[PDB]
Order: structure tokens, then sequence, then C-alpha cells
């Protein structure tokens, strides 16, 4: 299976600089042209920039948005593509693609994506509080709050409960983001059985684990 | 540089349905024509290359016609798992131009919101802060109202609103709404209430506890 997995993203100031790394597995990497699609949240996806193979001299285009501030690149030696990013602003803020081009100039595999977000709001680790209910099936809740920047990633019980779940998208206060998630599971379920809220901030290097209690 | 013109913008089908989908180039783009669909959360996929030829492992369903300048995306028998964004996209010429998307939206019958509310946690108010939340969860259609009141008056500020996208299975939405105060502010009065307005009731559903 085609792989591509993106990294480097994070916050940075505007004026600051972030290079991005995508590792290519499951195919040629040296029979195919390359590149780099951001998309920021309810927007169409923006391309960036094209790197072509040896043939044509790792040649490269670049959208107008980018061009003379991002440089793409590639290392056959380890099959990765790269992309620096200098003077980048707040509306650099979007999810970063490292994107195949296939056969018929196609953009064919797409990877997970890696987030960047260009702010001058500083990094804070999310205060994580678990919702307790004041017949039939229970709700319960967590309440991320306090932190910058997104995304943390929220599960239950450490992934094994995934039924029953809405985790709503984070929202921005005053440079902070809040975010919610409800889990729904038979009245039989809980509080005999634990249900744990985890929440991953990696901008903070944290994880925190909330057990809901009666 | 080509621009991609996509039409409707946001359509809502029911279940079962036939489909149709337009992209449009502003110069000609040959055969050189994608289409992706982006599930809620999910990233772009492959459906359709070379105008029409189908991506391996995409249901037949879909389906791809145009050459030139004007492009149309059928998809047969609508199904829940189709809710998502399509995107066109011309390989043409550089730079690589997308369409602005068309958001599928499925249509279904009314569903009232069930609807939970939290007192602040232990935890938050040893830090000092007081939110109460509601959750007002697998409703239909998504149009829906929350208001706030503190011993029976309206409370606007403080007041911090997140929706669902559409859900891939039920085809229902949810919302979450997080009214934060000072602890000492919360401490001051006794009534906590959400309540929704929504198609389902001809009156707000309310919930609500007393500190
Ligand atoms: N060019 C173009 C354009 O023009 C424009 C521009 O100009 C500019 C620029 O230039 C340039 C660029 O563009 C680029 O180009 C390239 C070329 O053209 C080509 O190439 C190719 C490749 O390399 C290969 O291919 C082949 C194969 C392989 O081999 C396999 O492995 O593959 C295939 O098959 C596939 O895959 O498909 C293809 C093939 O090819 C062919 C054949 O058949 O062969 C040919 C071609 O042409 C075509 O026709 C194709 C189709 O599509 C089909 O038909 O086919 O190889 C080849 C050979 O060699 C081999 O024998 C070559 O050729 P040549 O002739 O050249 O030699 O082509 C490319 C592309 O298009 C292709 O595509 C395809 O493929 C891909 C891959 O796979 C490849 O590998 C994929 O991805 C896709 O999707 C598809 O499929 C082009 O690119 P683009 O980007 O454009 O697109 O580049 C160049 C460089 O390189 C060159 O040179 C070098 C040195 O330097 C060397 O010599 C090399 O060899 C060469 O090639 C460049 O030059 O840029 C420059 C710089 O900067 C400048 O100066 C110029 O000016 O632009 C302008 C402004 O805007 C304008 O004016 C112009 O016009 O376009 C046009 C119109 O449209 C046209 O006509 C032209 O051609």
């Amino acid at each position: 299976e085609v792989k591509l997995v993106e990294s480097g993203g994070g916050l940075v100031q505007p004026g600051g600089s972030l290079s991005l790394s995508c590792a290519a597995s499951g195919f040629t990497f040296s029979d195919y042209y390359m590149t780099w699609v951001r998309q920021a949240p309810g927007k169409a996806p923006e391309w960036l920039a094209l790197i072509r193979n040896k043939r044509n001299g790792d040649t490269a285009e670049y959208s107008a948005s980018v061009k003379g501030r991002f440089t793409i690149s590639r290392d056959y030696s380890r099959s990765i593509l790269h992309l620096q990013m200098n003077a980048l602003r707040t509306e650099d803020s979007a999810t970063y693609y490292c994107v195949r081009q296939g056969r018929g100039y196609t953009l064919d595999y797409w990877g997970q994506g890696t987030s960047v977000t260009v702010s001058s709001a500083k990094t804070t680790a999310p205060s994580v509080y678990p919702l307790a209910p004041v017949g039939s099936s229970v709700t319960l809740g967590c309440l991320v709050k306090g932190y910058f920047p997104e995304p943390v990633t929220l599960t239950w019980n450490s992934g094994s409960l995934s039924s029953g779940v809405h985790t709503f998208p984070a929202v921005l206060q005053s440079g902070l983001y809040t975010l919610s998630s409800s889990v729904t599971v038979t009245s039989s379920t809980w509080p005999s059985q634990s249900i744990t809220c985890n929440v991953a901030h990696p901008a903070s290097s944290t994880k925190v684990d909330k057990k809901i209690e009666p | 540089d080509i621009q991609m013109n996509q039409s409707p913008s946001s359509l809502s089908a029911s279940l079962g349905d036939t489909i149709s989908i337009t992209c449009r180039a502003s110069q000609n783009i040959n055969i050189w024509l994608s289409w992706y669909q982006q599930k809620p959360g999910n990233v772009p996929k492959l459906l359709i290359y070379k105008a029409s030829n189908l991506h391996t492992g995409v249901p037949s369903r879909f389906s791809g016609s145009g050459s030139g300048t004007d492009f149309t995306l059928i998809i047969s028998s609508l199904q829940p798992e189709d809710i998502a964004t399509y995107y066109c996209l011309q390989g043409q010429s550089y730079p690589r131009t997308f369409g602005g998307g068309t958001k599928l939206e499925i249509k279904r019958g009314d569903a009232a919101p069930t609807v939970s509310i939290f007192p602040p946690s232990s935890e938050q108010l040893t830090s000092g802060g007081a939110s109460v939340v509601c959750f007002l969860n697998n409703f239909y259609p998504k149009d829906i109202n929350v208001k706030w009141k503190i011993d029976g008056s309206e409370r606007q500020n403080g007041v911090l609103n997140s929706w669902t996208d559409q859900d891939s299975k039920d085809s229902t939405y949810s919302m979450s709404s997080t009214l934060t105060l000072t602890k000492d502010e919360y401490e001051r009065h006794n009534s906590y209430t959400c309540e929704a307005t929504h198609k389902t009731s001809t009156s707000p559903i309310v919930k609500s506890f007393n500190r």
C-alpha cells in the first residue's frame, strides 16, 4: 500500500520558518513526481508545489502564494520529500499534505497531513475536566480547556470505547481553545465499568487521563 | 491561471437518489480532470481520474464524464457514507487548481436532540473556573439554537458553541454549548439551564440543575 507520512508541523510565530518532511513507502519513489498541497479548515485544498524526478532535473513548480518563500526538494536515499517554509504568516495556517502525482496528471494518494499553526499565541497545555451526570442510557463528557495550539487527540478508554462518541471541533476564544466530547453508554455499563477521557496534546508533550466518577 | 468553478456549492439529497455535480474550467483542460471525496475529518481521496476513469477501490456507483471545459460527477444510489465535500482538480496547467467544492448533505427525517447538562467539575472549581456544558445530540435538521439562563435570566457572554459535521451512519448532527463563569460568579446563583430551539418542538427543550 502507498503510504505518505508527513512530519515537522507545529506552531510557529509570524515571520518564522518551518521544514516539513514526508516519508514515502509502498511505491517506486523515483518514478513519481511529488507535490505539497495544503487545506485550511472549511476551505478547498490549495496546491503549493510540485517536484519532478531525475530525468527532468528534479525541477519544480510553485503557486504564486508561496513562490520565493517555500522550497520543495526530495531525497532519493531515504524516499523523503521536503518543504522549507519561510516568512510565514497567519494565513499560512493549515493542514499540509504530501501528495503523489500519478499517471494522467492526477493527485492520487494523499498523506494524513501535518498541522501548521502560525500565531503569536503561546503553547499552553490543556486542563481536562470530567463531566459526570447531574434511565436506560447515560451520557458522560470531557471538557478540554485552556490550550494552544490545536490539535489535541481525545479518546475514551485509550481508544477501546469508540461507539456513541461525539468529539466536537475545537473553538478558539482569546487565544485558547476549548474542545469537548460526549460518550453515551447503557446505564448498566457505567459506573460499574470504568470510563476514562484521554487527551493527548503533542505541542505540550502532555497525555492527560481523567476517569469520570459519580 | 485556470479557474475551476464547481456547482452547486451545497446539495441536500435523499438516500437512494442519483446526484449530479458539475465542474467547469475557464480554459480547455482536455481530459486532465480528477474528482475527490473528502469525508468529514478525513483527507481527500481520489474517485475519478482522466475525467472518466474509476480509481481502484471506488464503488462503481461513481462515474465521471466531460472533456474540454465541462465535467460531471455522478453518484448513483446515495448511501449515508457518501456525506462529504467533493472537489475537482485540473492537471492541464500550473498552477494546479481545485474547484471550490460541493458539500453533500443527506436528507433524513426529523430527530429531536438528546440534551444533557453538566455542572462544573470539582477539579475546575478548585482552579477557579466554572463551566456548565450542555450536549444536544443526534438531531436533524442541523438548524438549532441554544439559549442559556441563570436564575431565569438570559446569559449570552461567555458561551462557546461547537457543532459536528453530519454523522455518516445516522445522518444526524450534534452540538456542544459551554457557558464559562468565574467560580465566584457561579456561586452567586442557583438555577442553570440550557434551552434548545429546534424544528422538532414548538417550545424550547430545556435542561436545568440547581447549584
Ligand atoms: N514541457 C511541456 C510544457 O511546456 C510549457 C512549460 O515550459 C517550461 C518548462 O519546461 C519543461 C517542463 O514543462 C517539464 O516538461 C516535462 C516534459 O515535457 C515531459 O517529460 C517527459 C518525462 O520526463 C517522461 O515521461 C514519459 C514516461 C516516463 O519516461 C516513464 O518512466 O512517463 C509517461 O509515459 C507517463 O508517466 O505518462 C509520459 C512519457 O512522456 C511522453 C512520452 O510518451 O515519452 C512525452 C511527454 O511530453 C508527454 O507527451 C507525455 C504524455 O502525458 C503522454 O503522452 O508522454 O519522459 C519523457 C521522455 O524523455 C521519455 O522518452 C519526457 O519527455 P521529453 O519530450 O521532454 O523528453 O513530460 C512531462 C510531463 O508532462 C509528463 O507527464 C506524465 O508523466 C509524469 C511522469 O510519470 C513522468 O515521469 C506524470 O507525473 C504525469 O502525471 C503524466 O503521466 C513534462 O512535465 P510537466 O511538469 O510540464 O507536466 O520538465 C522539463 C524538464 O525536463 C526536460 O528537460 C530536461 C533538461 O532540463 C531533460 O532534457 C528532460 O528529459 C526533459 O523532459 C522542462 O524543460 O520548464 C522549463 C524549465 O523551467 C521552461 O524553460 C519551459 O519554458 O512552461 C512554459 C511557460 O508556462 C510554456 O510556454 C511551455 O509550453 O507544456 C507544453 C504545452 O502543454 C508541452 O507541449 C511541453 O511538452
